[PDB]
RNA sequence: CUCGA
DNA sequence: GCATCCGTGAGTCGAGG
DNA sequence: GTTGTGGGAGCTGTCACGGATGC
């Protein structure tokens, strides 16, 4: 009973018994809808009329009325900005990601200049730069790579208290800090790291009588702020005023926030200086601690310390705000240089054009777009991977905490999280807690705080008004819980409910004191988090790693939706945008491997391309196929094509495989994994992984390299699938060091061997002397070349500097499962493949059926993630079908839930929601009626045990094995991608060791541990050897080969590179080192073989 | 710090790439086909084609340390760049 | 700290929303915890490392006499088994014959305390025993194979060219992540400072006289001998008062009137290194601070044997502090090794260090420059005109020749070997 | 006592105090300072070219005011400017604010190549980069013995290859060195039976991070596998901390003879059964084997 | 032969740091952008730090293993292995 | 920067 | 007479771009 | 050769410790 609402979606039979009165709500509008204000778009004007006031103003046009009117010192001229406007686009997404291109539409503004002494108003239209544009998915493309801007976590603008203990006598001291919009802060009043700063120096009370303080008049606390902040300059009388007056008062230098200024008229009063004095008597009044506060003017404010982590304090600036404060930036660069040229040129010659220079601004956002933290690479392993890195929250960045400045505190789950960023998907390493997903239901607000949807209750009567909630007026509230019985009408049945209040803390309270309830159970939880079954049977451990493990799933080449799921498969699936989605409902008017063409009622065509066989920043395969037919009549908004991951629009991470739950010969010892070998021979975890190598040939001193097919002395077979340009051919099967593009490189006549020398002289060679640097395929990988994309300056290709020509081989491959890939379940059970055995071997059921995958029991119990055996009995009932036997009555255990789940067919798919759906009676009760094969056996009995066979020795195992079906992913670590060997390769030109890494064939680093493990074994050969003839003995290690190449004993080892380069940089310090003889002065560090 | 990333990708365009322990080592070694085509010579002709072609000498140094007029000298590089080539012309490719 | 509302599920049941919700708290604030303790243990273990590595066996035996008793039973009208025989009794070697008064001699001294020699003495009666430990060592330049006893690998007696140190600075590090009062107070305790809550000791025995007062406890001891009565300053009433006042009389809490003996604590908490350095002896302050350690890793199931923290508690005491230079050159007030300070030989006293500082200290100024404060280390370096004689393992490591450890020896490393006749005619 | 100390080693050492005083600075070779090209024609530099570059121009600029004669002031902000920079090239950040290149990266000053984790004691001479080593996930095998492993084939090919080479050699399978070379980068299918020749009782260290103890590193003799996956005997996983939910080892290969003899004696696993710190054995049954037993 | 007894520190004196220099550098230039050649006098200046080509000099009238070094005079640069770029330090004098 | 043990 | 202000530590090994 | 008006980005949620410095 789910999924009713997109329309073709399948019937997803769901175990919940809660109405869903809230749909959810357009997974990416956090980025959406943020984009659409800082554009000003209708969109967003419509949205603001729905739940705004009747003045909005976007992000461009805010800034512009900030920054307007560019004025002259004298008041002499206005220069004023207006009406941003956008032209179209300039190249479409497709062809910016090939050109490497950044998908951007010119910005035209309406710059009007007036001299007042003239009269003379030049209106023009002047143009800003090239915009970068949000696409469709909610990303950007910046040279042609696509990119996520992440929201970021940040303390909202305001004045927050909080009480601290002194060293002295562990009395209570309070303590305020005044974070603004824009400028400096304070704190007591200590300001601008200058402390020892009286608070009564500069202007009932306990200790504000207290104030110790020394002097009257108003010229003592004006000299002291420039005599104890503006140092390095005498004691002046006007500096220091013209200071005082500029640095709150004036609104240029200090940017009075707008969010900021709500919050604190919110803690102090309903309508500057007046701020102060209500802050002064706030810490004065927190330092008695009574409950309320007077100020002149003001009333109504509890005097409390603020928590620097709630969400009515802590505010996230989607990608629209930090846009804007990039445009800030960028416009205030050029403000400057517009009134820098008001002052030096001519009036009345001066047109908007002639004083306004762009260049800041499109620096300004050029350098955010491509260096902030917050501009990050696509995660797009699969479209889950994407849909949550959209909607992703993280803390650090430019403006927010340091990775090394944020301790623990920050990192612990608020209470005030609930609903608006889910507690369980975070990472597991260093970046544990600073990263958190936007909760399904939440929803950003115009101030930057995170409002959460609940149902408003009227006389203990739960309504349908919902209304959005921030987490401040949510603690002013009392919160009913979303599994509370309720009688139609809205009714609470019990005398009274469970509920949340302000405190954190959970009551149970009569009926008639709720104001709102949740919208429904799984409310906190994110899309990842909201699609592992049976989530409340799991340890916030595993399932934290269950999320994380989905967004690594790969996709396969054939994809299979879970035959057990949640409701949000199908959701997750279409906001995240990797299947095409019927625009406007029509008939299907063609259809192709290629494109699909539906014809729309109204006499429209509307055609959609299939993204085929592409490359994901990850490798992974986005690969799109229709699922329509000719004739087909499609509404809008049903699905068309899947996409990589997807089935029938539905989130097909993995797929269903036969699990046997026994430990099988230790070949699953210890979290290896069993599978039976049926999984390569029908490509059931077979994925595609495309890589994209590049090469260009550019200038270089001696010259300028050519991509030629003609490489020196090589084999005519070996080019033999080079074209005449030396390129490969498409569609050849390339091996680990064949060419995919031939290239020369200018080689000088000093390097010319001997052995060239007097070939090119007897033999009268040419002058070319080149050497083959040719683009080779690297160490451990092969496949099919897919796509060969060619660029030439001769052509009117732009390039870089001295870049000529510049080729790209993309090659695709196919991956069986093997020996060392990583699997694992939505439950964070995690394993790599021990081993994969003969489909005869493999334990199989009565009826000759073998499992398809062993998994360890050791390893079930101490996780604490038992939603797995759930999952697995759940999974069996849906692959063989039940019928609830209803003659004399429907039984107790099926009497609760089940309405259309009294019987299923065989592959049936059924979701089970978090925190609501399958209960264990009701799993229990399908175990029993289970349907029986072809033969009309019952191979899986009331448990969820079945015999079994060893397809070994062919007895059967003593004992029934919980057998059933499993969804399992197969996640991005793959063995072909992590094996790696070099027994010599390229060293670093400054430490002559051995480069790092599989990419540049490196070695492995044998840390500072390992030496001290190597020591204490006592292997003092060993270690020298490790660190001397195998690193950085420059000859040593070329004596080494020489010598295992001419079996002869290893020689004895020189000394390291590296020390050398120590003494050098010590020498650089200034320091005069020296190595010395027993008895001796300094020892010095610095043919005949050849002519042989 | 560069990288070893930015240090492989510059060899992927410079004079000389980054040589591996291997390269050197079997550098070290000699070319078997071309110190066979050259012990053929009259070891006085190829000692001439050698302080002429691979040393790259003047032709009156080479007269000089050959202790023999340049005619001789001439004659012999001449002579035995024609029977190397002869030999080396089929291996050079 | 702990919830007043339970999680009342089983994660079978399905935990309810709320119940989900509170059990992440702990989950995550665990994981993060996981992540801090794991650096912490790492840096304890490199400076265990760094001021133990010089440490390897050189000599086969320095056949000293001293050594430490250790506790094999209790007696209860049947003996108990010592608490932990397996840490500080087992694998040690025997420094005096062990006989049972009125009985054979059961075991010789110089054997290796195995399990059927511990049951043997403990069937005879033995309630006690006297081993040889590093910690009276008499070897000058690291440790004399038997002093150390059997190695816990190979389970024969270590070799001559073992690296101890290394090996005692990773026993103690490795279980470092299991310790959840923990991991710090190993580190107070191995970098030797005065700890957090200071339970001052009797400075000499005599008699007590308390003081009560509103949070103030005032002592007073007068000593046996006539001195001076050593006044002790008043202490907050957060110290309750140590629990023995046992000589013939009280054996319960601290009471006026109560005979101390020197070495005695006066109030609940941990006690001042340097003080007991002081008050008791060096071999005083080794058990000490070897014990303290060892309750820590106690009290979390970690059965690091006492041997390994003796090789590290050595290299805290190797160095004396002098008073007056005398006939010397040595600095006063400047740490000098002991061998150093005995040969040369001038007021020096006993000085414990801990490893961060001792390590510091070290005769290579390389060794000290790559371990930690490179700047001020160098700039010092060149200042005092500073030579390395490049003997350090750590040193050899940097410049690339052969540890001096292990198959690094002179011994081992230029063995001569020919066939012998007999094998060389056939 | 304190002021002492200083004037003390200034004396005795024959280190005139002159010294901390500079008139010439030294500038480290070109090839410790590397400068590159990336991909783009934009070139990139270790931070100490642009330190020097700032002290040289300011040394310059100094050489032009004195010659000018302009005031006294200017030369001494061109003096303090001078000594500031030098300051920035020897300990960046040291006093006053860090000199900071784009973005405002504090750039890496001279002393900064000697201290830190990555610094170049302890990221450079504490511990290298080796050749001959490889990595790999690692799996399971039961059907190991305790002093065995299982190594990928190419695993072993690439490791050895120098040893596969000299057997290709003897045997005739390879005209000259070159070729032998190139058919073991061919793969050509000669060279397999010659790896199970070379590899035959040739120890190969295993390493799981991170190396807690000496155990964290132990040999065995390794055997030709089918897969890109080390196998792993299950005894020795609790001396690695090493389970199988996707962990990784390194393989090192000892080339000298001492260096395989210590392989075989010293760090052989069959020889390490014991923990090191407790007595009490390690290479023991852990889950499955007990629970069968 | 890795085989020292002892290693040594002390404070450089300006005649030290002069000792062990090859040339003073006197101008910011590094390299020609045009011709990617070091600029003369520069902190990559091969008169006094090295060749950037084995047995190359800078104008080129010298450029053979034949004469090793030697030292021309039109642009005073060793025709020796640029190995020495490792090795060889200059000096500013302030 | 993110991620793996 | 010391109280602050600063300067030093804070796990290892792996992968992309 | 420079001749009308003129203070910038950066932390900025770390902690625990030991010893010059500085009033
Ligand atoms: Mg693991
Ligand atoms: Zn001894
Ligand atoms: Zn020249």
């Amino acid at each position: 009973s789910s999924n009713n609402s997109v329309p073709g979606a399948p019937n997803r039979v769901s175990f919940a018994k809660l109405r869903e009165p809230l749909e959810v709500p357009g997974l990416l509008d956090v980025q959406t809808d943020s984009f659409e204000w800082l554009i000003g778009s209708p969109r967003w004007r419509e949205s603001a009329a729905e739940r705004g006031d009747v003045n909005p103003v976007g992000g461009l046009e805010e800034v512009l009325y900030e920054l307007s009117p560019i004025e002259d010192f004298s008041g002499s001229m206005s220069l004023s900005f207006s009406d941003p406007r956008f032209d179209d686009v300039k190249a479409p997404v497709d062809e910016c990601k090939d050109k490497d291109m950044t998908y951007a539409a010119p910005l035209f503004v309406t710059a009007e200049f007036i001299n007042n002494n003239t009269g003379e108003i030049k209106s023009q239209t002047v143009f800003m730069g090239d915009f970068p544009m949000m696409t469709e998915k909610g990303t950007f493309i910046i040279n042609g790579t696509e990119r996520v801007v992440v929201s970021q976590l940040v303390r909202s603008p305001g004045v927050y208290f909080d009480e601290t203990i002194d060293k002295s006598t562990d009395k209570t001291l309070h303590s305020v800090k005044v974070i603004p919009s824009r400028g400096a802060w304070l704190e007591f009043v200590r300001i601008d790291r200058k402390r020892r700063q009286p608070v009564t120096v500069l202007l009932f009370s306990e200790i504000m009588r207290s104030t110790k303080d020394n002097t009257v008049g108003t010229d003592e606390a004006l000299l002291d702020i420039y005599r104890k902040l503006r140092p390095g300059e005498p004691p002046t009388k006007e500096s220091a005023q013209t200071l005082l007056e500029n640095l709150f008062f004036k609104e240029k230098r200090y940017d009075l926030a707008r969010v900021g200024r709500y919050k604190v008229n919110k803690k102090l009063g309903l309508h500057t200086e007046e701020d102060v004095v209500a802050t002064i008597e706030y810490l004065v009044r927190l330092h008695e601690g009574q409950t309320t506060m007077t100020v002149p003017g003001g009333v109504e404010v509890p005097v409390e310390t603020d928590d620097i982590d709630h969400f009515g304090n802590r505010r996230l600036r989607t990608v629209g705000e930090l846009i804007q404060n990039q445009i800030r930036v960028g416009m205030s660069r050029m403000e400057r240089v517009v009134r820098e040229r008001m002052t030096t040129q001519d009036v009345e010659a001066i047109t908007p054009q002639t004083l306004i220079n762009i260049r800041p601004v499109v620096a300004a956002i050029k350098e955010f777009f491509g260096t902030s933290q917050l501009s990050q690479f696509m995660d797009q392993n699969n479209p889950l991977s994407g849909l949550t890195h959209k909607r992703r929250l993280s803390a650090l960045g430019p403006g927010g905490l340091s990775r090394e400045r944020a301790g623990l505190e920050v990192r612990d789950v608020h209470p005030s999280h609930y609903g608006r960023m889910c507690p369980i998907e975070t990472p597991e390493g260093p970046n544990i807690g600073l990263i958190g997903s936007l909760s399904v239901y939440a929803r950003v607000n115009p101030f930057g705080f995170i409002e959460t949807p609940y149902r408003k209750v009227v006389d203990g009567v739960v309504s349908d008004e919902i209304v959005y909630l921030t987490a401040d007026e949510e603690d002013r509230h009392v919160v009913a819980q979303a599994n509370s019985p309720i009688d139609a009408d809205g009714r609470f049945v019990e005398p009274r409910v469970l509920v949340r209040r302000k405190a954190g803390e959970v009551e149970y309270v009569p009926s008639s004191e709720v104001d709102y309830m949740d919208v429904s159970p799984r409310q906190m939880v994110s899309v990842a988090t909201a699609m592992i079954p049976f989530l409340e049977h799991d340890d916030a451990n595993r399932a934290l790693m269950g999320a994380n493990m989905q967004r690594q799933a790969v996709p396969l080449v054939r994809s299979e939706a879970p035959l057990v799921g949640t409701g949000m498969e199908l959701r997750a699936a279409i906001d995240a945008g990797d299947v095409v989605v019927a625009e406007e409902s029509g008939v299907i008017e063609e259809v192709s491997a290629d494109y699909i063409t539906v014809m729309h009622d109204n006499g429209t065509r509307r055609t959609y391309r299939m993204r085929k066989f592409a490359r994901s920043n990850h490798g992974t395969c986005a690969n799109q196929c229709p699922i329509v037919d000719a004739g087909d009549r499609v509404e809008a908004g049903q699905v068309i094509a899947d996409g990589p991951c997807t089935d029938d629009g539905e989130m097909a991470l993995g797929k269903n495989l036969l699990v046997a739950i026994m430990p099988w010969e230790g070949h699953n010892y210890e979290d290896a994994i069993i599978l039976s070998n049926r999984l390569v021979e029908e490509d059931v975890l077979t994925s595609i992984h495309i890589e994209e190598h590049e090469i260009d040939a550019r200038d270089t001193k001696l010259g300028a390299e050519e991509i030629t097919r003609d490489i020196p002395n090589i084999s005519d077979e070996v080019l033999a699938d080079l074209d005449e340009r030396g390129i490969v051919r498409i569609g050849a099967e390339v091996r680990d060091g064949d060419i995919l593009v031939g290239k020369v490189t200018p080689k000088g006549e000093t390097e010319l061997t001997p052995e060239e020398r007097l070939l090119r002289a007897i033999f009268g060679e040419k002058a070319r002397e080149v050497r083959d640097t040719s683009l080779k395929v690297p160490h451990g990988e092969s496949g099919k070349v897919i796509g060969i994309r060619v660029f030439s300056r001769e052509d009117e290709d732009e390039l870089p500097a001295g870049v000529n020509e510049l080729v790209r081989v993309y090659v695709a491959q196919k991956r069986k499962i093997s020996d060392g890939d990583k699997l694992a379940g939505r439950h964070g059970n995690k394993g790599v493949i021990g081993k994969i055995l003969p489909v005869e071997d493999m334990p199989f059921l009565a009826d000759g059926t073998p499992v398809d995958i062993i998994l360890n029991t050791h390893g079930v119990p101490r996780r604490m993630n038992i939603g797995q055996i759930l999952e697995t009995h759940l999974g069996w009932c849906a692959h063989s079908g039940w019928k609830v036997d209803a003659a004399k009555g429907v039984p107790d255990w099926a009497a609760r839930l089940p309405d259309e789940l009294l019987e299923a067919q065989p592959n049936a798919i059924v979701s089970t929601p978090v925190f609501d759906g399958a209960q264990e009676a009701e799993l229990q009760g399908l175990l029993s009626c289970t349907l029986p094969n072809r033969d009309g056996d019952v191979l899986v009995d009331a448990d969820g045990k079945a015999m079994l066979f060893d397809g070994r020795s062919g007895e059967p195992f003593p004992y029934p094995v919980t057998v059933g079906y499993m969804y399992i992913m197969k996640l991005h670590h793959l063995v072909d991608d992590k094996i790696h060997a070099r027994s010599t390769g390229p060293y670093s030109m400054i430490t002559q060791q051995p480069l790092g890494g599989k990419a540049q064939f490196g070695g492995q680093r044998f840390g500072e541990m390992e030496c001290w493990a190597m020591q204490a074994y006592g292997a003092a050969y060993t270690l020298q050897e490790l660190l001397t003839i195998k690193s950085d003995d420059t000859v040593g290690r070329v004596k080494v080969y020489e010598a295992i190449v001419k079996g002869e004993n290893i020689p004895e080892p020189g000394i390291p590179e590296s020390f050398k380069v120590l003494l050098k940089e010590l020498q650089s310090l200034c320091l005069n080192v020296e190595v010395l003889s027993s008895d001796g002065a300094a020892i010095e560090l610095r043919l005949e073989r050849a002519a042989a | 710090q560069i990288t070893d990333w930015q240090l492989a990708s510059n060899a992927e365009h410079s004079s000389t790439g980054l040589r591996s322990a291997e390269v050197e080592a079997l550098e070290a070694l000699p070319d078997t086909e071309i110190k066979e085509a050259l012990q053929a010579l009259p070891e006085e002709f190829r000692m001439a084609v050698y302080y002429a072609d691979v040393e790259g000498f003047p032709y009156k140094e080479i007269a000089e340390i050959m202790d023999t007029p340049i005619g001789t000298v001439m004659s012999r590089l001449h002579r035995g760049r024609r029977q190397l080539r002869g030999l080396l012309a089929d291996v050079a490719r | 700290e702990f919830i007043p509302r339970p999680v009342k599920s089983s994660f079978r049941e399905g935990l309810t929303v709320l119940e989900y919700f509170i059990n992440t708290h702990g989950a995550r604030k665990g994981l993060a915890d996981t992540a801090l303790r794991t650096a912490d243990s790492g840096y304890l273990t490199r400076r265990l490392v760094d001021v133990s590595q010089d440490v390897i066996v050189r000599e086969h035996d320095c056949q000293t006499e001293r050594g430490i008793v250790v506790e094999l039973a209790e007696r209860a009208p049947t003996l108990i088994r010592d608490p932990y025989i397996e840490t500080s009794a087992y694998a040690r070697t025997l420094g005096t014959d062990a006989v049972d008064e009125a009985g054979n001699v059961i075991v010789e001294r110089g054997q290796d305390l195995g399990d059927p020699e511990i049951d043997a003495l403990l069937a005879a009666g033995i309630t006690q025993v006297k081993v040889r430990s590093v910690l009276t060592c008499a070897t000058s330049t690291g440790v004399c194979a038997t002093c150390y006893g059997r190695s816990m690998a190979t389970g024969k007696l270590v070799d001559i060219g073992e690296a101890v140190g290394i090996v005692a600075a990773q026993s103690i590090g490795e279980p470092g992540t299991q310790l959840t009062g923990g991991l710090p107070r190993v580190q107070e305790l191995f970098e030797a400072r005065v700890p957090r809550g200071k339970a001052p000791i009797a400075d000499v025995t005599g008699r007590v006289r308390l003081e009560d007062g509103e949070r103030f406890y005032k002592i007073t001891i007068v000593p046996d001998d006539g001195g001076e009565e050593v006044v002790y300053d008043k202490i907050s009433k957060r110290q309750r008062l140590r629990v023995f006042k046992h000589e013939d009389g009280s054996e319960r809490v601290l009471s006026d009137g109560d005979h101390v003996e020197v070495g005695q604590q006066l109030m609940e908490g941990s006690a001042d290194p340097h003080e007991v350095l002081r008050v008791q002896g060096p071999r005083e302050v080794q058990i000490h601070l070897v014990r303290e350690v060892q309750e820590v890793y106690r009290a979390q199931g970690v059965s690091i044997h006492d041997k390994h923290i003796e090789v590290i508690v050595r290299q805290m005491l190797r160095r004396v502090t002098i008073i007056d230079s005398g006939s010397t050159e040595f600095l006063p007030g400047s740490l000098i090794d002991r061998a150093e300070f005995e040969a040369e030989n001038a007021a020096g006293r006993p000085v414990l260090m801990g490893i961060t500082k001792a390590s510091l200290a070290t005769d290579s100024w390389l060794s000290a420059a790559s371990f930690q404060e490179t700047t001020r280390v160098l700039t010092d370096a060149a200042i005092n005109c500073r030579s390395d004689k490049l003997n350090g393992l750590k040193e050899n490591v940097i410049i690339g020749k052969l540890i001096p450890a292990g198959t690094g020896i002179n011994r081992y490393r230029n063995i001569a070997v020919q066939p012998t006749e007999e094998a060389r005619a056939a | 006592l304190k002021r002492l100390k200083v004037v003390a080693a200034f004396q005795q050492s024959g280190n005139s105090p002159m010294g901390m005083v500079l008139d010439a600075v030294p500038v480290i070779p070109p090839e410790l300072r590397p400068m590159v090209q990336l991909d783009g024609g934009r070139f990139a530099t270790s931070d100490l070219n642009d330190l020097y570059r700032r002290v040289i121009n300011r040394n310059n600029r100094l050489k032009r005011l004195i010659d000018l004669g302009a005031p006294e002031i200017i030369v001494n902000n061109e003096k303090r400017m001078l000594q500031e920079s030098v300051d920035a090239l020897f300990d960046n950040g040291r006093r006053g604010r860090p000199v900071t290149g784009p973005g405002n990266r504090p750039l890496k000053s001279l002393s900064d190549l000697l201290k830190g984790k990555q610094g170049r004691f302890r990221q450079n001479l504490l511990g290298k980069r080796v050749d001959y080593s490889g990595r790999s996930v690692i799996v399971v095998g039961p059907q190991l013995k305790l002093h065995q492993c299982g190594l990928p084939k190419l695993m072993a090919l690439e490791l050895f290859k120098p040893f596969v080479m000299k057997r290709l050699v003897d045997l005739n399978h390879a005209q000259n060195i070159k070729s032998a070379k190139r058919m073991v980068e061919r793969q050509r299918p000669q060279v397999w039976d010659v790896l199970e020749e070379v590899i035959a009782e040739h120890p190969v260290l295993l390493n799981r991070a991170p190396t807690l103890h000496r155990l964290g590193i132990q040999a065995f003799e390794p055997m030709l596998v089918e897969g890109k996956a080390i196998q792993l005997h299950p005894l020795v996983c609790e001396a690695f901390n090493a389970d199988f939910d996707g962990d990784q080892m390194a393989v090192h290969l000892p080339l000298s003879a001492e260096a395989q003899a210590e392989a075989r004696i010293l760090m052989l696993s069959s020889n390490n059964i014991l923990s090191p710190a407790s007595g009490r054995p390690l290479a023991m049954p852990r889950l499955d084997m007990v629970t069968g037993l | 032969v890795n085989f020292f007894d002892e290693l040594r520190i002390g404070l450089a004196t300006a005649e030290d740091i002069r000792q062990w220099s090859y040339g003073e550098v006197k101008k910011p230039e590094t390299i020609n952008y045009r011709t990617l050649k070091p600029e003369k006098d520069g902190l990559f200046c091969e008169k006094i730090f090295g060749p950037t080509r084995d047995w190359e000099c800078y104008c080129g009238k010298y450029k053979r293993v034949r004469f090793k070094g030697i030292i021309c005079e039109r642009c005073g640069v060793e025709v020796t292995r640029a190995k020495v770029r490792r090795e060889r330090m200059g000096h500013i004098e302030l």
